[PDB]
RNA sequence: GUAUGUCUAAAGUUAGCUCUUAUUUACUAACAAACUAG
């Protein structure tokens, strides 16, 4: 195999065929089915065999979908601008798999509006009147027959724009053309093993789309930026006036390094090829950075366990079919204390199937709608998800919000027991429209104590409701004197009554924890908090090196 | 689509073969139109036509629904391989060649073959549309 | 010409803000309800001019720029029915002491409300069923984020909600 | 059209102009507000003193309704053989009652 | 870092480093716009008299030089605009120059002092204001840009204020655990109001 | 020709009841469609000529448009005309520094095909591939 | 999860035993820890 690798041209000539360059790897060296054991169906094992064929085809996809084709008709993918050279099925399924949710468009639009921000950042430098966002066609991001102008610059004083040159030409001619109006057109292409030279491509598309007898652009002067997605490349061809060429060079290196749209593309090519090397910058929640939650910023939890809840019932023939009941999205702000409880009505699921993944995408849609309703001075500077599978839809629907620090967690935060609470269950089930019901979790809890006390109280109460439900409900509903006010959730206890309730809930949690896992006691304090609510070994090292130094 | 809208919306080799020959003819006529409008040169018309008649298997997609077209496609490729090395003795490599005559003959001989084929196929299809299935 | 319109509409500006909760459902009084919804937002901004010295001196000009279309579209009855009814529901829940949470609930019936799938997930997954087209919307009962300029004042409404919370809190 | 008539005067409390021919129209024993109208387009509409909450799980025209001791739940049966116990303003049935030999449950 | 197998670490017979000659290296910098570097390299005839060719391949009509070449790749080879002196673009410049030669509610709505006359478009994420070259002062996975305010250098955030107050609180919980059922109540989030009011009492 | 052109222009709406039998004619003309394609591509205009005014049969309903005549050319004249275009295209590949090949397909998928009388008939055609004969 | 199947007023046709209640067992579920169908 060593001489096979040396005979295919080393590692470079192998990986030029592959989709390695489209993935984001800091080095090549970090490149290196639990469903078949489930009783499902004799026929469904065919799809189980189908699954790794997809990653084999996607790994060799630039050399399978390449342009040196003896005979082959250039069809287009569904809803993206990837041109197949023949109806190859698994390649087409893998390219639907990566480029779902109009991610191609959510690349294109994103880059376009990010250039807008740069041109809104650099107005006075280039003497720009008004960077005009153009209302473009909804299918403009993949119409490759002809295009239009994404961004149109207007100028105050007219511009001495050059003859068309690349982004990286060292000598230009700032004398020739004279216009008061640039434009910009971001292009995207899935480059393959043959047609991946991006400068030739963007020069061909710029000299193609200006030079039509049909007119689409407001001026013949513009810059057409083309990003090659499948080879991590970029180039911009067109007319350059003074100060725009280093600006667009630095801007394209900045975008191509750190666009969240391009990086969700790279993450999907990584996870679609089942390869990963993780260096988690600003890590997930632990018992170490547990107070990273309400560090006086604006933030929201997103719980998505009870979005798609079901009730099953027998259905006249023997099968037990599965109806979708009214669900919730438990959006908790820990610091200020609101609760953007989204009530998902059954009319969300009008004739839809594969409701689980579609529920994850609907939860991401509602979080994006909630954030878009908020101002950009109340746009939450981080979002803590609760489940790992939430990260793939949410990082797409928050592509419009690059300010927001999407963080995973490694705490099983017991917000799934929200249906155990009576009034949350009432406002979940009693709905006609898909409603946004609000609460304060912290209702009697913000005249006396801050967010830390009662967030830990809420964690204790909700883990007790999730562990043993009606026992903790009888502990809440013990003293018939202490009632619940109409806009509160929890009973209006005094503080020693809250100490009694918290002590009984903690004893309930650890009682059923011992009666489930027959473990004696927590032999460590952070282990006990971790049991109530990777870096476990790091906090072992931290307490070993901090409890010894006294 | 549904599956019911994928069963009625699949069609045979006949309808698609009509569709691909009309793709071919429309490429021919649209390059002559791009000439006649004044956009493109006559030399660039001849190279565009010789590009059509030697990339029918790429520009159109007739190879899918009738595979003996590959014979003519191979012959067109083979005529390409002759003509680009008698047109370019002292010219090297590049577009500009537009001696489209024998590939044009090859596609006309293909049409000579599949006039009665398409007559019988589309006669059976159109009589299923009007008269119905026997 | 124009200064007589200034005189007339400022003498009308100084001539009620308490929205009758019968007049919210009373669709016949749509111009009067739209004018009251205009003038109570003017009263919010007049209060926020006064306490600007210690609460966000950077967003007052931005909200004045952003409500200019809503001030355009409320004085001469230029809005949608459900949009105006939900806005009046907000501004009626914005005049009561403890109804700030009900004010933001009315805001979240304004911003999203009745319509399921507000943005649209737009053909996720592989299979893309035939019913899977009705769960995306660019138009045809998708949201009321149908414009930059429209959503701009919709956002400014909850800016004034947050100011109303802070203003009734520290007084 | 569903009309709520006083037994003492006989005045107009509500006039429910509906879409379908309504089935039996019943009331929850706790509240005079809480008020359930069966339809024949497979739906049931709960009301107050004015729509409150729909009910759509029967496939056929709904024939007859009941409640529990002092209400707090609800019983529905249709031209299908199914009987569904719904709750106080909850769409989801606790039990749906069906076998292969049942004709229907037209009254109960 | 042996994720490399045995056969890749096994070198060829003569002389990790022998592979590193797309790049195998860094690959997280997105690659440059390289491009249209072009080159044009270069008996007798009965018809014209010139040497090299015969009458069957002469280029003048029968009377009684620079080449698109130096090719290795495919995208260089097709290249509809390979040679380029700007002819068609200057023609369209000339066509464009020929074509180039040829109310009160605004005043009513200034009752408040404005006398001026799918994402937000005013977001400007702090990688866009990081437009000058830094050593990745942003990550797009967590979508968290580092500053000196709530940022460190493997690292965490600055727990500022409330986070520092909970640092005081769980160090107080550790002090009450390392000083003083009750075996379980020694920690903060176990019995939170207990240690919260003990820390409130401690400030008296 | 204007009678033919008016028939083809009146069959762009095709929404009245009167087109019913005419629409029958369209589905019947598909099994005579591909023959007409050969009758285009035989009578395809050569590079030395601008536009070849050709005889053609049209159905009364304008269903199918069979180009009528067959292209007969004298054999030595035919190979001399194609050799003149051969030498002319060799000269205009050599002396031309940049050759621009056509776009394919020349029009968009959304664009309808253009009418001859409003866009092509009023523009005079260009100069064809002709060697300068001394 | 498909194939596929089924329902859907806008338009008005003339005069020992009965019982509550829990444990166990069996068959089923695209219900949970982004993808799999004849
Ligand atoms: O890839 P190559 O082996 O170098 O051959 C190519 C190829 O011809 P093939 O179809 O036989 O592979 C090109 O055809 P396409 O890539 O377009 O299908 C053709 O270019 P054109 O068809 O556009 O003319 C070109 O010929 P040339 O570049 O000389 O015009 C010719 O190169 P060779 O002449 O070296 O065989
Ligand atoms: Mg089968
Ligand atoms: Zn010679």
């Amino acid at each position: 195999r060593t001489d096979v690798i040396q005979a295919l041209g080393g590692i470079e000539t192998i990986l030029e065929h592959t989709l390695f360059k489209g993935t984001g790897f800091n080095s090549w060296e970090g490149l290196f089915d639990s469903m078949q054991f489930k009783k499902l169906t004799h026929a469904q094992r065919t799809g189980l065999s189908q699954i790794p064929n997809r990653r084999f085809t996607l790994w060799w996809s630039p050399t399978i979908n390449r342009a040196n084709v003896y005979v082959g008709f250039l069809v287009q993918l569904d809803l993206t601008g990837i041109f197949l050279h023949g109806k190859i099925p698994t390649l087409k399924i893998s390219l639907i798999q990566i480029f779902r949710a109009h991610l191609w468009q959510k690349i294109h639009e994103s880059i376009v509006f990010d250039i807008c921000q740069i041109l809104d950042g650099e107005l006075d430098v280039l003497q720009i009147e008004s960077v005009t966002k153009e209302t473009v066609h909804p299918r403009k991001s993949y119409k490759m027959n002809s295009s239009a102008a994404d961004i149109t610059m207007e100028s105050v004083h007219e511009w001495e724009v050059s003859k068309p040159s690349l982004l990286h030409e060292t000598n230009d001619s700032f004398k020739g053309l004279i216009t008061n109006k640039m434009w910009f057109d971001v292009q995207l292409r899935y480059g393959d093993y043959d047609s991946h030279d991006i400068s030739r491509y963007v020069r061909a598309k710029f000299l193609d789309y200006t030079t039509d007898n049909v007119s689409m652009y407001p001026s013949p002067t513009g810059v057409m930026i083309g990003i090659d997605l499948a080879y991590n490349m970029y180039d911009a061809y067109g007319n350059w006036f003074n100060g725009l060429k280093p600006l667009i060079q630095n801007s394209m290196r900045t975008i191509m390094k750190a666009n969240p749209a391009l990086y969700v593309l790279r993450e999907r090519i990584r996870k679609g090829l089942q390869i990963y090397q993780s260096s988690v910058q600003e890590p997930f929640l632990n018992s170490s950075n547990y107070a990273e939650l309400f560090n006086n910023d604006i933030k929201l939890f997103v719980d998505d366990t009870n979005v798609y809840r079901v009730t099953v019932h027998k259905t006249f023939e023997g099968n037990v079919a599965t109806k979708a009941i009214n669900g919730c999205i438990f959006t908790l702000n820990p610091k200020t204390g609101h609760l953007f409880l989204k009530i998902i009505h059954t009319s969300v699921w009008a004739g839809q199937k594969r409701l689980s993944q579609l529920a994850k995408w609907k939860t991401a849609e509602e979080v994006s709608a909630l954030v878009r309703s908020l101002p950009k001075e109340e746009q939450p500077k981080q979002i803590i998800v609760t489940r790992k599978a939430m990260l793939d839809p949410l990082e797409v629907h928050m592509l419009d919000f690059p300010n927001i620090a999407i963080r995973p967690t490694e705490l099983r935060l017991p917000f799934s027991a929200a249906m155990s609470i009576d009034k949350l269950s009432d406002v979940v089930m009693k709905a006609t429209e898909p409603q946004m019901v609000l609460f304060n979790i912290y209702d009697d809890w913000l005249d006396r104590i801050s967010s830390y006390t009662a967030f830990s109280r809420l964690t204790l109460l909700l883990r007790a409701l999730k562990t043993n439900e009606e026992s903790a409900k009888m502990i809440l509903l013990s003293d018939p004197t202490i009632t619940i006010k109409s806009y509160h959730l929890w009973p209006s206890f005094t503080d020693e009554q809250w100490i009694t309730i918290e002590s009984q809930m903690r004893d309930l949690i650890l009682t059923e924890y011992g009666r489930k896992y027959n473990v004696n006691i927590s032999a460590l304090t952070q282990t006990e908090i971790k049991d109530i609510i990777p870096s476990v070994k790091r906090q072992k090292m931290a307490e070993l090196e901090a409890a010894r130094s006294e | 689509l549904t599956t019911k809208e994928r069963k009625k919306s699949r069609l045979g080799n006949s309808f698609h073969l009509m569709r691909e020959l009309l793709k071919m003819m429309k490429l021919i006529v649209d390059t002559h139109v791009q000439f006649r409008l004044g956009n493109v040169d006559a030399f660039q018309l001849a190279d565009g036509i010789h590009y059509i008649l030697n990339h029918i298997g790429q520009l159109t997609g007739i190879y899918r629904y009738k595979y003996k077209v590959m014979h003519q496609i191979r012959a067109c490729k083979d005529l390409k391989h002759i003509i680009y090395y008698k047109f370019n003795k002292n010219l090297g490599k590049g577009p500009g060649c537009g001696f489209w005559q024998p590939a044009w003959r090859v596609w006309l001989n293909f049409l000579r073959g599949t006039i009665p084929l398409l007559e019988r196929y589309i006669g059976n299809l159109i009589t299923r549309q009007f008269e119905g299935r026997s | 010409n124009r200064p007589e319109r200034i005189q007339e509409a400022i003498a009308q500006d100084k001539t009620s803000v308490i929205i009758d909760p019968s007049q919210i459902g009373s669709t016949e009084g749509k111009p009067l309800l739209s004018m009251k919804c205009n003038l109570y937002i003017h009263e919010i901004l007049s209060r926020w001019k006064a306490s600007l010295e210690a609460y966000h001196p950077e967003l007052f000009l931005d909200t004045k720029k952003a409500l200019f279309p809503l001030l355009l579209q409320l004085r001469r009855n230029q809005l949608a029915p459900d949009l105006l009814i939900s806005l009046a529901t907000v501004l009626y829940h914005l005049q009561q002491p403890k109804e700030i949470n009900l004010a933001v609930q009315s805001y979240m019936k304004l911003s999203i409300g009745n319509v399921a799938w507000p943005i649209g997930v737009t053909s996720v997954g592989i299979h893309a069923r035939s019913a899977h087209s009705k769960i995306q919307g660019g138009r045809n009962a998708a949201n009321i984020m149908i414009d930059e300029r429209t959503r701009l004042w919709i956002t400014s409404i909850k800016r004034l909600i947050t100011f109303e919370e802070w203003y009734t809190s520290n007084h | 059209s569903v009309k709520i008539w006083d037994t003492e005067t006989g005045k107009v409390k509500t006039r429910l102009h509906l879409n379908s021919t309504p089935a039996d129209v019943e009331s929850r024993p706790t509240n005079p507000h809480e008020f359930i109208v069966g339809l024949s387009n497979s739906k049931i509409l709960h009301y107050d003193d004015g729509l409150v909450q729909t009910y759509d799980h029967h496939l056929s025209s709904i024939l007859a309704l009941k409640y529990f001791p002092d209400g707090s739940k609800f019983i529905s049966s249709s031209e299908d053989k199914t009987v569904r116990i719904w709750e106080n303003q909850i769409n989801v049935p606790i039990k749906q009652i069906s076998d292969t030999a049942q004709h229907s449950m037209p009254f109960l | 870092n042996i994720h490399i197998p045995r056969y890749i670490r096994n070198q060829p017979w003569y002389y990790l480093v022998h592979h590193r000659q797309l790049d195998i290296d860094n690959n997280s910098e997105p690659k440059i716009g390289m491009g249209i570097k072009d080159e044009f390299k270069l008996s007798f005839c009965r018809n014209c008299g010139e040497a090299g060719h015969k009458e069957k391949d002469c280029m003048e009509k029968p009377r009684k030089v620079l080449v698109r070449a130096t090719d290795d790749d495919w995208d260089s080879r097709k290249d509809r605009w390979y040679g380029y002196s700007g002819k068609e673009y200057n023609e369209l410049i000339s066509k464009w120059e020929r074509d180039k030669r040829n109310i009160e509610l605004m005043k009513l709505e200034l009752y408040k002092d404005s006398v001026g006359s799918t994402r937000l478009r005013e977001d400007k994420a702090a990688y866009l204001n990081d437009i000058n070259s830094t050593e990745s002062n942003y990550d797009p996975k967590s979508r968290l840009y580092k500053t000196e305010t709530l940022g460190a250098v493997m690292f965490r955030r600055h727990l500022t204020g409330e986070g520092l107050k909970l640092n005081e609180l769980n160090q107080f919980a550790r002090s009450h655990a390392k000083e003083m059922k009750e075996k379980v109540q020694h920690v903060l989030v176990a019995n939170p109001t207990k240690y919260e009011y003990l820390k409130k009492k401690r400030e008296q | 020709p204007e009678h033919l052109r008016k028939i083809i222009n009146t069959h762009s709406d095709m929404a009245s009841k009167m087109y019913n039998t005419d629409k029958k004619a369209f589905l019947g003309a598909l099994k005579y469609l591909p023959h007409a394609i050969l009758k285009l591509l035989e009578n395809m205009p050569h590079p030395w000529e601008q536009a070849k005014e050709v005889k053609v049969l049209y159905h009364t309903s304008g269903a199918i448009t069979f180009v009528n005549e067959t292209p007969r050319v004298i054999e030595p004249v035919y190979t001399a005309q194609w050799s003149a275009t051969w030498i002319a295209m060799r000269r205009e590949k050599r002396d031309r520094t940049h050759f621009k090949r056509m776009r394919f397909p020349p029009f968009d998928d959304d664009e309808p095909p253009l009418s001859y009388e409003q866009h092509i008939e009023n523009i005079e055609p260009l100069d064809p591939i002709n060697l300068p004969l001394d």
